[PDB]
RNA sequence: GGACAAGUCUGGUGCCAGCACCCGCGGUAAUUCCAGCUCCAAAAGCGUAUAUUAAUGCUGUUGCUGUUAAAGGGUUCGUAG
RNA sequence: UUCUUCAAGGAUACCUUCCUCAAUCAAGAACCAAAGUGUGGGGAUCAAAGAUGAUUAGAGACCAUUGUAGUCCACACUGCAAACCAUGACACCCAUGAAUUGGGGAGUGCCUCUCAGCACGUUUCUUACUUCUUCACGCGAAAGCUUGGAGGUUACAGUCUCAGGGGGGAGUACGUUCGCAAGAGUGAAACUUAAAGAA
């Protein structure tokens, strides 16, 4: 029984033969790049409570200058994406929603 | 001159069926989407006369969404729709 | 579909000859190995001498002794 | 590649009749195609058709009228004797009351009712009903 | 919880429908009326029925209710709503100029009747 | 003690409609089995049980059993109908299938193998009917040859009024449910084929709901 | 779980078992020959 | 529309075009479906489609001749799920005398015969073929023809006569129902052609 | 008992003895074993064993199947055909 | 990754040339991931075998610290993968709506030279990878497929070719060809079982 039409990746037939593998962000397992689950994360270096204290002690960030952020591209194997609740199992007929952009 | 005839003149067929005027196909007895439309004729005055022109649509043509297109051509041929606006 | 030749009878004959060995019924009647392994040399009955009387048990769902002889 | 232009044309026509169209275009056409069409037209099964001329194999535009149910070529063109007409009818026809099997004889291309009258035989070409 | 079941709710709507008059926002007056025009065996149900009827009347005093459907209120709403202005809004619009797009004008010229009056491109 | 619920039922209760051919001509649904009872003599009813087997559905603490029954109803000649229903008891499933069989009734055409002499005896064309894996083919045959068919298609073809036909089959015919319905689908197709004698452009008439619309107007 | 009901142990390890059988048979016939 | 012994009657007049253009009944949406591509006549620089007026009037009269040919007016049912059509549905039924269905369409009103709201209309009129799909699907089971007001993006399955118009905009639907009501009465009834009709389109307008 | 026409009959045995081409029957109320009585088929005929033809579209020219049930060669070039 | 080089390949454009030169294939040929083999280099990382520490009733395993062959290059071998779209190659017909890659035809922004240039907006067209939840008909045991169909098929015929024949024994035994070896290709039977299997 074929569960998915694209077989879980983004490689149509007659398009490619091989895609280079990457390492999982968490368990370091090798997974092809199109099959893996990828998220672009932008996170602050300090939370709201700590940012207030550090801004008060500083002259650079003390008056309306943004604090730096952390930018990373994370790629997951299927097991580590399910276990970390990045993605979830979905009902049949709901497995087709695509969400082309992050919102 | 409808149906099958014996070597004598007796017509042995029962229930000669309807033929759709758009597709020239028999309208069977288990086809529940087949419809009949009656359009009234009128006098030179705007009052209806009392005679109707009748149309037959097959029934699979409706589910395909081509029922509207067929009716336009049928009504044009029958002389009930003016195909193009007249010259000034 | 398959070969449709009007001059391809050789190919169709070879195909049927090769593929006819694949059914166990047809192979058993053209191979001579069955007759050798069969205690009756392809005969309806045969005559023998009784050696001893044995009792063999029945298969699992059943339970009995089937009273055979060794010939 | 394209091996039979008669099998091609008869496949285009039966395809358009299945969908419900009113006209078909057929390429590349040939003498055998035209003579096959004239047999169907003469028995009142297609309607008017016209041949457009390029300085190549032409094209044919055929008008339909909803009477054709199926038409197809027989390949390879087997051989039929004047006593063999029934056997073909029993196989590839819905009934013996209506339908036609088109043959090519030395008199010319013509259906099996005319061929029996002239008491001839030859190679089958196709059928239609 | 204090949810009122379907039996309580349906009877309350029927009472309000038939006897909208004589009803008011006082529970105790409503209870006496309900006891008069009901034949229910249980006293507990009659208390709840009068309770839900007062709640409906309070909502009715503020606005319409989907299930109530009072006859007199409907007629007053219908007469108000079936009002006709002194001059049709379309008539005012035709009296003022009608502005149409250039290709909208293109088909009007091609049409037999031609460009109508009170029509301008922009 | 039957009061009709539809417009067609009201006409049939009176004498406005008298032949099933009038109903079949406009492809209107029946939706009421008393229509067939009145329209047919009822001496030509001829019901027939064909199959009654149990079906099960697993539940917690055991299972649940129901019975499916297939009924075939046909007159002497030209009318056939098949129906299936389910019930908690064998008796209930029998009665329900009888009503369902009468609801779906179709006319089946007939013709001649060769020269046309007397009444028609065989189907006019070869027709196939498919339901699941089971496909049933019917072939016109010369007179005298009986109904060359398995016991199940033969019983159905008797009620339809055919006395002469050749039968070929494919698929898992051991499934009697699919065997019964595959033949019924084959008989329905006899009136869909466009033979060359029906080319014959013919005018259009008016449906009963229009012709007798005045009578249906007043009253309930 | 990805495949359906193997008959008697993982097919890959059954394959490796027979390969070691064929090697031992080859070594045994070389002694005589 | 044409007529045997054609006398140029039943033709679009100057005032009709003024009313149609006044309330923007000739403006489509940005996208179009293949079924409705014939009725479109050109497109603006913005991206809005323009509906050919001549064919809109041609279908409008053709539908009127079908409705007027029914002897019993109760055998015509008018349906609408959109809010903006509910008022026009009511007034249309009042003037012509046709049964009507408004709001949610209960599935089973045409097929469930043992019911207290079972109906058997002889023709059906719907405001929009997309939001009234349940009515169209149900009519496909009991041999009922359908007349619909279609926009440029409408799906035309189970739709027999389509009147290209503007389904959106509160005043647009009211204009079309007003014209259809007037034409039916002119075709048969006590309304003469010469005297303008006395009722007001604002009556057909939907208000809170 | 069913396929398959013909008993919800009466005694005996108690997973034994036995039947059963296949599904199955027999552990104390056996519709299947050993018997009596009825009945069914065909009849001067009727069972059993082995081989073979039809059933078989399960060898397919007419006329099979090959995504997942057995089965498309790893990919190209290429001669006879 | 960039720059410099060498020979190729497809699409498009064309009122260029030629005139059946073609399609598909036993035998035969060339290429073919990883692991593996031979001879020279190279040896940072990771890491079969092996060694320690834990966990455990036991733990030869999973976890931790290491560690040889290998992993990298050149030249010779091997010829197997869930080498998969589990779907052989050539040709015809076949409903819609939004996108995307390359070539060609017919208002806006940048603009001292790989520049009479470069992007974009609107409408057509040939080729390629595909998507529809607002995609047909039709087909299929179903899951599903649908303009590289699994459609146009009991209304069965466009052309060629490779495989199958209830489950096991078994891709095993014997013979033979190829290989340094590991292995590869070809390939049974005696016996045994009423099911195994698909959705
Ligand atoms: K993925
Ligand atoms: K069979
Ligand atoms: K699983
Ligand atoms: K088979
Ligand atoms: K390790
Ligand atoms: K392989
Ligand atoms: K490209
Ligand atoms: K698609
Ligand atoms: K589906
Ligand atoms: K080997
Ligand atoms: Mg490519
Ligand atoms: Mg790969
Ligand atoms: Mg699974
Ligand atoms: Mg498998
Ligand atoms: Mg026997
Ligand atoms: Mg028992
Ligand atoms: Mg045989
Ligand atoms: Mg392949
Ligand atoms: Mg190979
Ligand atoms: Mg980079
Ligand atoms: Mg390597
Ligand atoms: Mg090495
Ligand atoms: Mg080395
Ligand atoms: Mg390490
Ligand atoms: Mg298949
Ligand atoms: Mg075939
Ligand atoms: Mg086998
Ligand atoms: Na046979
Ligand atoms: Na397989
Ligand atoms: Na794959
Ligand atoms: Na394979
Ligand atoms: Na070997
Ligand atoms: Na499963």
């Amino acid at each position: 029984t074929t569960k998915r039409r694209n077989h879980g990746r983004a490689k149509p037939p007659c398009s490619r033969g091989r895609v280079r593998p990457v390492h999982c962000f968490n368990c370091s397992r090798l997974v092809p790049k199109d099959k893996s689950v990828g998220r672009f994360v932008v996170r602050r270096m300090l939370d709201q409570a700590s940012a207030r204290d550090v801004a008060e002690a500083s002259l650079i960030y003390g008056s309306g200058f943004p604090m730096p952020k952390l930018y990373m591209k994370q790629r997951y194997c299927i097991a580590c994406a399910i276990h970390s609740r990045t993605v979830r199992a979905r009902p049949v007929e709901d497995r087709k929603r695509r969400y082309t952009s992050k919102v | 001159t409808i149906g099958t005839y014996n070597e004598e003149g007796v017509n042995v067929d029962l229930y000669i069926p309807r033929k759709c005027h758009a597709t020239n196909s028999l309208i069977t007895s288990f086809d529940h989407s087949a419809v009949q439309i009656a359009i009234a004729n009128v006098d030179p005055n705007g009052v209806i006369d009392g005679t109707t022109t009748t149309l037959c649509i097959a029934g699979y043509l409706r589910c395909q969404g081509e029922s509207d297109h067929a009716i336009n051509h049928l009504a044009i041929a029958k002389g009930i729709v003016r195909i193009k606006t007249k010259k000034k | 579909t398959k070969t449709n030749g009007q001059h391809a009878a050789r190919k169709l004959v070879r195909l049927r000859r090769k593929n006819r060995w694949a059914d166990k019924g047809w192979k058993k009647s053209h191979t001579f190995v069955a007759q050798k392994a069969n205690p009756f040399g392809g005969s309806s009955h045969a005559k023998g001498i009784v050696l001893e009387k044995i009792g063999v048990g029945a298969k699992q769902p059943n339970s009995a002794i089937r009273k055979c002889v060794r010939v | 590649t394209m091996m039979s232009v008669l099998a091609n044309a008869l496949r285009c026509i039966a395809g358009a009749e299945r969908r419900g169209k009113r006209q078909v275009l057929i390429r590349p056409s040939s003498k055998v195609v035209v003579k096959f069409l004239q047999v169907m037209q003469k028995h009142g099964y297609i309607g008017e058709f016209e041949i457009v001329d390029d300085h190549r194999a032409g094209k044919i535009v055929v008008n339909l009228n909803g009477r054709l149910n199926k038409c197809g070529a027989i390949c390879p063109r087997f051989d039929c004797t004047a006593r063999d007409f029934e056997k073909w009818v029993k196989n590839i026809l819905p009934s013996r009351q209506f339908g036609f099997v088109v043959l090519t004889t030395s008199l010319g291309i013509m259906d099996h009712e005319e061929a029996r009258a002239r008491n001839t035989g030859g190679k089958v070409l196709g059928f239609f009903y | 919880g204090k949810i009122r079941t379907k039996t309580v709710k349906r009877a309350s709507k029927q009472i309000v429908e038939k006897y909208f008059s004589k009803l008011n926002k006082d529970f105790y007056q409503n209870k006496r009326i309900v006891m008069d025009v009901t034949i229910a065996r249980s006293k507990k149900l009659k208390n709840k029925i009068a309770g839900y009827a007062t709640h409906i009347m309070k909502r009715l005093a503020r606005g319409p209710v989907r299930g109530i459907s009072l006859k007199l209120q409907e007629e007053e709403r219908e007469r108000r709503m079936d009002y006709v202005p002194e001059v049709s809004h379309v008539d005012q619009a035709i009296q003022d100029g009608i502005r149409v797009d250039k290709q909208t004008l293109a088909m009007l010229k091609r049409m037999e009747t031609g460009v109508p009056r009170h029509v301008l491109p922009n | 003690e039957w009061v009709p619920c539809t417009k067609l039922g009201r006409l049939v209760k009176d004498q406005k409609i008298t032949s099933l051919e009038e109903i079949f001509l406009f492809s209107m649904p029946i939706k009421e089995h008393q229509i067939v009872d009145q329209l047919i003599r009822e001496g030509d009813l001829r019901d027939e049980m064909m199959l009654v087997f149990p079906v099960q559905k697993a539940t917690s603490a055991g299972q649940r059993t129901r019975f499916k029954a297939f009924n075939v109803v046909g007159d002497g000649n030209g009318h056939i109908g098949v129906g299936a229903r389910v019930g908690k008891e064998v008796s209930l499933a029998i009665r329900a299938s009888m009503i369902a069989a009468k609801l779906s009734i179709v006319p089946v055409r007939r013709g001649y193998w060769g020269n046309k002499i007397g009444e028609p005896h065989t189907i006019p064309i070869k027709v196939t009917g498919k339901c699941g894996s089971v496909a049933v083919r019917l072939i016109p045959a010369p007179r005298g040859a009986g109904i060359v068919a398995a016991p199940v298609p033969k019983k159905i073809l008797e009620f339809a009024g055919v006395e002469d036909v050749y039968t070929s089959s494919c698929g898992k015919t051991r499934t009697r449910g699919n065997f019964i319905m595959a033949t019924f689908y084959a008989l329905r197709k006899t009136y869909g084929f466009l033979t060359p004698d029906l080319w014959a452009e013919t005018e259009v008439s008016r449906d009963p709901t229009d012709e007798h619309s005045e009578f249906l107007s007043m009253g309930r | 779980g990805t495949i359906s009901r193997p008959g008697g142990m993982r097919p890959k390890w059954h394959k490796k078992r027979i390969k070691r059988l064929k090697r031992r048979r080859r070594r045994m016939r070389q002694r005589s020959k | 529309t044409s007529v045997s012994s054609g006398a140029k009657v039943l033709r679009m007049k100057e005032s009709d075009v003024q009313k149609l253009l006044a309330m923007h009944c000739h403006l489509g949406t940005k996208n179009s479906s293949s079924a409705m591509k014939k009725y479109i006549h050109g497109r603006t620089s913005d991206g809005t489609n323009i509906i050919d007026i001549h064919m809109t009037w041609e279908k409008l009269i053709l539908a009127a001749r079908v409705i007027a040919a029914v002897e019993n007016p109760q055998d015509v049912t008018v349906c609408s799920t959109r809010l903006f059509g509910q008022r026009a549905i009511f007034k249309f039924s009042q003037l012509v005398g046709t049964s009507f269905l408004g709001g949610r369409f209960i599935p089973g009103t045409f097929t469930n015969q043992i019911q207290k709201k079972f109906m058997q209309p002889r023709v059906l009129v719907v405001t929009d073929p997309r939001t009234d799909h349940q009515a169209l699907r149900e009519a496909s089971l009991v041999n009922i023809p359908v007349i619909a007001f279609c926009d440029t993006d409408a799906p035309l399955e189970f739709v027999d006569i389509a009147i290209p118009c503007n389904n959106r905009g509160r005043h647009s639907i009211s204009m079309m129902y007003w014209l259809l009501a007037r034409e039916v009465l002119r075709l048969r009834g006590t309304i003469p052609r010469s005297v303008p009709w006395e009722v007001k389109v604002d009556l057909f307008f939907y208000r809170d």
